[PDB]
């Protein structure tokens, strides 16, 4: 029942220092090690280092272990990650794992993983827009209900419908790159055709890197 | 020395056996350091598949086994199933680095996955991105197995060349893609014109929708 939650910003400024910080609950930090993984999008994890539960052994990557930092709270029961003189290499969505206190090197444990970017662009929270009902392109009696999420420099935004309680149907697509280097996406849902009048919609936006979270209604515009 | 390597991709039937190697040396493998098995689907962390080269955690399926052999190792997986597809990493210890190292990954694919025609759907502009000079015309495109599709834009009748963007295709949980294509638009743009068209063509076949800027 092990919960890791990642907490840090999505934006670094090159050459700037990224933290970010693994909280665990369920369990205590002691009894384990605890590790960050990183992964460049589109290539494989790479290990960064761990530390010891226990006592205040660590252990880094020997390519990161002049810029990498890995320290831990135990009165918080968390740990963290620093990386100084960051650079675009260093983007990657990082991971915090648990590993037994043995010494053999197994990851059954992870965290969600938080997507770090670092560029010299500023952050831009999105704009979002309701997409009316369309049935010509469902089938069989329904519609589909959009979020049109535009313009935000970091890449995850997050999208959910009527506060999560909305799950079926639900396809968020892939974010595309404008030529501004902004992104922008849109979140559509299949939903039953008469039942438009009668059930209320709101599509929930999370950009934590600009700290933004919107919640637009879907009103019918047309019929 | 000091590297595991693996294959970029492999392929096979469905319900057959398909096997992925990492390669080694004698500091990580040939040391006798343990192969760890990860795999990992698209928008998900890695699972761990096998530890200490042949032994399963609780929850994994036996159609996944471990071998080790000198300085290679080997991850065998029998009656493939599309849900099989995935990327699948494996991770040693290593005492000349003194760390954890992991293959650059190996991509599965099934061969049995027949081809699917694209569902589009196109957004007009609201009122709201009109007023706000955000106006935009949003062609979704989903669940077409074969990921090359061509997008293309149309002003009544003729090809927009300026405004548009088009995502690469991606995997959907489903193994089939979708895809996107945003054309920005102002609002004279939006009002001058009579209709515009998003047209996708996926194997010789060609879908196009059409929206009017009516009121």
């Amino acid at each position: 029942q092990l919960q890791l939650q990642e907490s840090g910003p999505g934006l670094v400024k090159p050459s700037e220092t990224l933290s970010l910080t693994c909280a665990v609950s369920g369990g205590s930090i002691s009894g384990y090690y605890w590790s960050w993984i990183r992964q460049p999008p589109g290539k494989g994890p790479e290990w960064i280092g761990f530390i010891d539960g226990n006592t205040v052994g660590t252990n880094y990557n020997p390519s990161l272990k002049s810029r990498v930092t890995l320290s831990k709270d135990t009165s918080k029961n968390q740990f963290s990650l620093k990386v100084s003189s960051v650079t675009a290499a260093d983007t990657a969505v990082y991971y915090c794992a648990r590993k037994p206190l043995r010494r053999y090197f197994w990851f059954d444990v992870w965290g969600p993983g938080v997507l770090v970017t670092v560029s010299s662009a500023s952050t831009k929270g999105p704009s979002v827009f309701p997409l009316a009902p369309s049935s010509r392109s469902t089938s069989e009696s329904t519609a589909a209900l959009g979020c049109l999420v535009k313009d935000y420099f970091p890449e995850p935004v997050t999208v959910s419908w009527n506060s999560g309680a909305l799950t079926s149907g639900v396809h968020t697509f892939p974010a595309v790159l404008q030529s501004s280097g902004l992104y922008s996406l849109s979140s559509v849902v299949t939903v039953p055709s008469s039942s438009l009048g009668t059930q209320t919609y709101i599509c929930n936006v999370n950009h934590k890197p600009s700290n933004t979270k919107v919640d637009k209604r879907v009103e019918i515009k047309t019929c | 020395q000091s590297v595991l390597t693996q294959p970029p991709s492999v392929s096979g039937d469905p319900g057959q056996r398909v096997t992925i190697s990492c390669t080694g040396s004698s500091s990580n493998i040939g040391a006798g350091y343990y192969v760890y098995w990860y795999q990992q689907f698209p928008g998900t962390a890695p699972k761990l598949l096998i530890y200490q080269d042949n032994k399963r955690p609780s929850g994994v399926s036996d159609r996944f086994s471990g071998s080790k052999s000198g300085t290679s190792a080997s991850l065998t997986i029998t009656g493939l199933q599309p849900g099989d597809e995935a990327d699948y990493y494996c991770s040693a210890w290593d005492s000349s680095l003194s760390a954890v190292m992991f293959g650059r990954g190996t991509r599965l694919t099934v061969l049995g996955q027949p081809k699917a025609a694209p569902s589009v759907t196109l957004f007009p502009p609201s009122s709201e991105e009109l007023q706000a000079n955000k106006a935009t015309l949003v062609c979704l495109i989903s669940d077409f197995y074969p990921g090359a599709v061509e997008v293309a834009w149309k002003a009544d009748g003729s090809a927009v060349n300026a405004g548009v963007e088009t995502t690469k295709p991606s995997k959907q949980s489903n193994n089939k893609y979708a895809a996107s294509s945003y054309l920005s638009l102002t609002s004279d743009q939006w009002k001058s014109h009579k209709s515009y068209s998003c047209q996708v063509t996926h194997e010789g076949s060609t879908v196009e929708k059409t929206v009017a800027p009516a009121e």
